[PDB]
């Protein structure tokens, strides 16, 4: 078949909803294994300065025992059936998911229901996790990449909830109480804020009945005065430079404000980012890479690596790049990078945009490879778009992009716009903000 | 670029650091207006003065080019004195090479301006040429021979004016080259700053920060120059030079261009020929000694109150000397001028170095 007919053969994702508001979505395949999980509209963007880190603390407690399965009982059950239980928290979403044999879907759904509704939160466990989290904060401090990205959010979204890290400040970790957590939970873990998603060898009808059976008790009301809604987050052209000449390589992240999840412009932006691409010293292409930034960097040894990114949030986002380089290569790297954004705004060619479109097509499909990536796409999509966008639609959106669309969309977000800049390490050579700003036009 | 764009500069230099660029601008202004004046000027003693009046009366915009050149010379010195003052106060002279070239630049500009003043051949022109060249007659055994050699005769005459036009024409270009060396030496160290403390931990790009400050400064300099040219073109000049040179008569109240008055007062304060000429020379060359007289453990005067008081006493004293240089050689001006002359050298050679040592002891080092 052609790439076109193959697109129309992907089973359509089935979506249902319970009385309490919980959405149930699934994509059936014939895999003897599956992934099922709960995606929640909860994250640090929903936290205030007082409880920032609450969600991450809960993630630490989620698998430590439930009222029905105290202590390591939940753990033993997951392990004995050979399943895998994982979780993650971001500034807007939280997810708990299980990879298991398709025949074990009923127990998998029960366990998730149990986890999301009956978490013990034993005072002694809370004290133990407190120390674990503090140690994780210390470890994260050694990850220059994680530090620079937290810094980018701190400065770009300064004064708003998006400026907050997911883990929260250490003093919050030392002071968060069970009361704080149960409070956070009663407020955010409601059925209308959750999506039960599954992908693999199972039928929607079976998942739906299991959901009715195990999630019906989940609250779908809350009230009116306590319905955590999101306010837009102001973006600020600014710079944060943490100079540390003791570190061997400098990390720099720069971005302009992105449009947010729902905007159609994200497709063209993804095409443009694909044109500039990514790179690191282990890439075999070197001097022949198609991206001018990549080949210049490789032939002139300008950096160890770089990556463009389009981080999306509800109504805003960070569109830009991150690079790692020697202290004497920062200005050159910034010069070439900004020159490439400007070239795309004013002179993107049909041939490079086609390449970008093909890169995006390949990335889209190769990403949805396996029950876990698919299940995550279902969960997240339902939370963000309110629907699963089919591949055939993505193709239509990508197809609509041409050189004209790329120049116009890039001009809209990059041209003469104030960026947010974060630097960490031996950054004496990181350009002054005025010089960076002038580089935007 | 390696003279602009990414040049690292201290984040805290003040407007006192603007004079270097203003000096460059003054030099370009002088060279441009000068070249245009040279296109109409003739150096024959019979036609010099007339050619200048011709420039001002019949050459299109000749008057503005002429007065911009005259007042430009004044702006040049105002900037020179501010530039040198900044260097003294902030201890910039510790950049020995940059500073010493600086001294050469000051002396060359003085010589250039002197010769330029001689070109229109007015009364001040002729007597200034007479007096200044004769300074060499103070040199034992060969002084007189040197003067006549420079004059090209036994007195200031035709041969003198023609060679002065030639020297005045070329010297400014030599000054430009020397200025570029002044800057090459400065770039090796980078600029000093108000605190006198190394600014390597807080540098900012020259562009856009100081390129914009320099432009603002340039505008203010141009405002000052044109206020003089368009509203008071003769304010800083001497009426006597509007009278053709007369070799048989020296005006009774003859006096030097304002920017030379302090040195004139010092020389006039000494009733000995060789003594006055030596004092005159030392009044400028002492600049080359300043680095050797630095006793303070700190570079700038910013944190040195005693040194500051003496510094301003030195400025007030130069103002005193400037005033005296413009008065007749009569009581009480004679005594005031002598006291001011002595204080000048006393401040630089004794009081300031001593205050530095006192300040050191007060800080226990
Ligand atoms: C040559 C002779 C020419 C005739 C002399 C005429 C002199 C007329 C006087 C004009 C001077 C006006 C400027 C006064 C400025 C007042 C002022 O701000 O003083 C205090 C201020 C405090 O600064 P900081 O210690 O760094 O600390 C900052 C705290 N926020 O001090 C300064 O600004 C210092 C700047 C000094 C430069 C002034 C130079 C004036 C001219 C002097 C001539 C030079 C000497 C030698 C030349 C002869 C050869
Ligand atoms: C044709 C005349 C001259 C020109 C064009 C000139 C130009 C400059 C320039 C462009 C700078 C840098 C900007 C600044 O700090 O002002 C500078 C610095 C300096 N100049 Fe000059 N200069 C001249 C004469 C002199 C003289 C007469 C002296 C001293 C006897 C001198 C001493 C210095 C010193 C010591 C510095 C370093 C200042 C600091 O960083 O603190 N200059 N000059
Ligand atoms: C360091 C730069 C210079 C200085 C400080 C300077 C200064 C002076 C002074 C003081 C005068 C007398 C003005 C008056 O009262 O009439 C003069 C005259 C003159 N200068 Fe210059 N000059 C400079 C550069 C030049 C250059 C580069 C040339 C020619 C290429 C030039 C050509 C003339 C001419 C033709 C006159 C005679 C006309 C007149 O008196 O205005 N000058 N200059
Ligand atoms: C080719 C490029 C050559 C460009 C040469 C000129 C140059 O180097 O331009 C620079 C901006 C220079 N200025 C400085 O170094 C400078 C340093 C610190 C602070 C300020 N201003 C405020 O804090 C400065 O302005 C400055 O004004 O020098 C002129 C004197 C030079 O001009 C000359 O030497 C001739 C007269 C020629
Ligand atoms: C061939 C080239 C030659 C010989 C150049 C030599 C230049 C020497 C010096 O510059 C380096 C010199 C200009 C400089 O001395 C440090 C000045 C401050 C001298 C100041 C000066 O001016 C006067 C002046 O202008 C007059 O005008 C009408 C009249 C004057 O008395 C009647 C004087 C005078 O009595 C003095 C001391
Ligand atoms: C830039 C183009 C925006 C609109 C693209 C819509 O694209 C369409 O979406 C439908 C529903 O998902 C699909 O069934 C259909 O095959 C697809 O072509
Ligand atoms: C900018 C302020 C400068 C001081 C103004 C006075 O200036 C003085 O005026 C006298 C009479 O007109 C002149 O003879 C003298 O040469 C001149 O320097
Ligand atoms: C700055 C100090 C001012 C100088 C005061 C000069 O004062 C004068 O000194 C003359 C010296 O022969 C005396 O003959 C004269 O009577 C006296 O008034």
């Amino acid at each position: 078949a052609t790439y076109a007919q193959a697109l129309q053969s992907v089973p359509e994702t089935q979506v249902s909803q319970l009385d309490n508001g919980l959405r149930v979505a699934s994509e059936q395949s014939s895999q003897p294994t599956c992934t099922v999980g709960v995606w929640i509209d909860a994250g640090s963007r929903y936290e205030s300065e007082k409880n920032n880190g609450a969600g991450y603390f809960v993630e630490h407690l989620a698998f430590k025992g439930t009222k029905n399965r105290p202590g390591n009982a939940l753990e033993k059950e997951v392990e004995s059936m050979g399943a895998h239980l994982n979780a993650y928290s971001t500034r807007e979403h939280t997810a708990y998911y299980i990879k298991a044999l398709s025949k074990d879907l009923p127990k998998a759904v029960e366990l998730l229901a149990d986890i999301v509704q009956n978490c013990s939160l034993e005072d002694s466990q809370i004290e133990k996790e407190r120390d674990v989290i503090l140690q994780e904060l210390q470890e994260n401090d050694t990850s220059m990449r994680d530090v620079v990205f937290n810094y980018l959010h701190a400065t770009a979204f300064q004064g708003t909830p998006l400026a907050q890290s997911v883990e929260g400040p250490s003093e919050n970790v030392r002071k968060l109480s069970r009361a704080d957590l149960t409070e956070y939970l009663s407020r955010h873990y409601k059925a209308p804020r959750m999506v039960l998603a599954a992908a693999g060898g199972l039928e929607h009808r079976q998942l739906l009945d299991l959901a009715q059976k195990h999630f019906s008790g989940l609250s779908g009301t809350y009230d009116e005065d306590a319905v955590p809604t999101l306010s837009p987050c102001r973006f600020t052209g600014s710079q944060i430079c943490h100079r540390e000449d003791g570190l061997p390589l400098a990390h720099v992240a720069i971005a302009v404000e992105g449009p947010g999840w729902a905007h159609p412009d994200n497709v063209a932006l993804q095409v443009a980012n694909a044109i500039i691409g990514h790179y690191d010293c282990t890439y075999g292409g070197g001097a022949h890479l198609s991206s001018p930034l990549a080949s210049i960097a490789a032939t002139n040894k300008l950096c160890q690596s770089f990556q463009t990114f389009n981080i999306c949030y509800a109504d805003t986002g960070l569109l830009g790049a991150h690079f790692v380089c020697d202290h004497m290569s920062i200005d050159d790297m910034m010069f070439v990078l900004q020159g490439q954004w400007m070239r795309l705004c004013t002179s993107a060619t049909e041939s490079e945009v086609l390449r970008g479109k093909n890169l995006l097509r390949n990335a889209l499909v190769s990403h949805l490879d396996g029950t876990t990536p698919v299940c995550e796409d279902i969960g997240r999509s339902l939370l963000t778009y309110g629907r699963r966008i089919p591949l055939a639609e993505w193709e239509s959106r990508i197809a609509e992009v041409d050189a004209r669309v790329v120049r116009e969309v890039c001009s809209k977000y990059f041209y003469d716009q104030c960026p947010a800049v974060a630097g960490f390490g031996p950054i004496e050579q990181l350009p002054d903000y005025n010089r960076i700003r002038s580089g935007m036009f | 670029n390696n003279a602009f764009i990414d040049l690292p500069a201290p984040s805290n230099i003040s407007s006192w650091w603007n004079f270097g660029s203003l000096l460059g601008i003054c030099l370009i202004l002088q060279i441009l207006t000068g070249l245009f004046l040279a296109m109409h000027y003739t150096s024959d003693t019979t036609t010099a003065f007339s050619s200048v009046t011709h420039i001002c009366r019949d050459v299109n915009y000749g008057w503005i080019i002429r007065y911009m050149h005259a007042n430009g010379a004044s702006m040049f010195f105002i900037c020179l004195y501010m530039h040198v003052g900044r260097g003294l106060y902030y201890g910039s002279y510790t950049f020995l090479e940059t500073w010493n070239i600086g001294v050469i630049l000051l002396l060359t500009v003085m010589a250039t301006a002197f010769m330029g003043y001689v070109l229109p051949w007015g009364q001040m022109s002729f007597w200034g040429a007479t007096v200044i060249t004769n300074l060499l007659s103070a040199i034992p055994y060969i002084g007189t021979n040197l003067v006549e050699w420079i004059w090209g005769g036994f007195s200031v005459d035709k041969a003198t004016l023609t060679r002065f036009f030639a020297f005045h024409f070329i010297l400014p270009f030599i000054i430009m080259a020397i200025a570029m060396v002044h800057l090459l030496f400065l770039h090796e160290t980078g600029s000093n700053n108000p605190t006198g403390i190394s600014s390597d931990v807080d540098k900012i790009p020259f562009h856009p920060y100081y390129t914009i400050k320099d432009i603002l400064g340039a505008l203010l300099l141009i405002l000052a120059l044109m206020l003089l040219v368009l509203f008071a073109p003769d304010l800083l000049g001497d009426p006597d030079n509007y009278t053709p040179a007369n070799p048989l008569n020296t005006p009774p109240h003859i006096k030097p261009e304002w920017y030379f008055l302090f040195a004139y007062a010092i020389l006039r304060s000494i009733p000995n020929k060789l003594g006055g000429v030596l004092a005159l020379a030392f009044s400028i060359l002492i600049l080359a000694l300043i680095p050797l007289l630095h006793t303070s453990k700190q570079r700038s005067m910013m944190f040195r109150p005693l040194s500051q008081c003496l510094f301003w006493a030195l400025v007030a004293d130069l103002l005193t000397l400037t005033w005296i240089g413009g008065q007749p050689v009569e009581h009480p001006y004679i005594t005031i001028g002598q006291l001011a002359s002595v204080l000048y050298f006393l401040l630089i050679l004794v009081l300031m170095p001593t205050a530095g040592t006192i300040e050191n002891k007060l800080l226990k080092w």
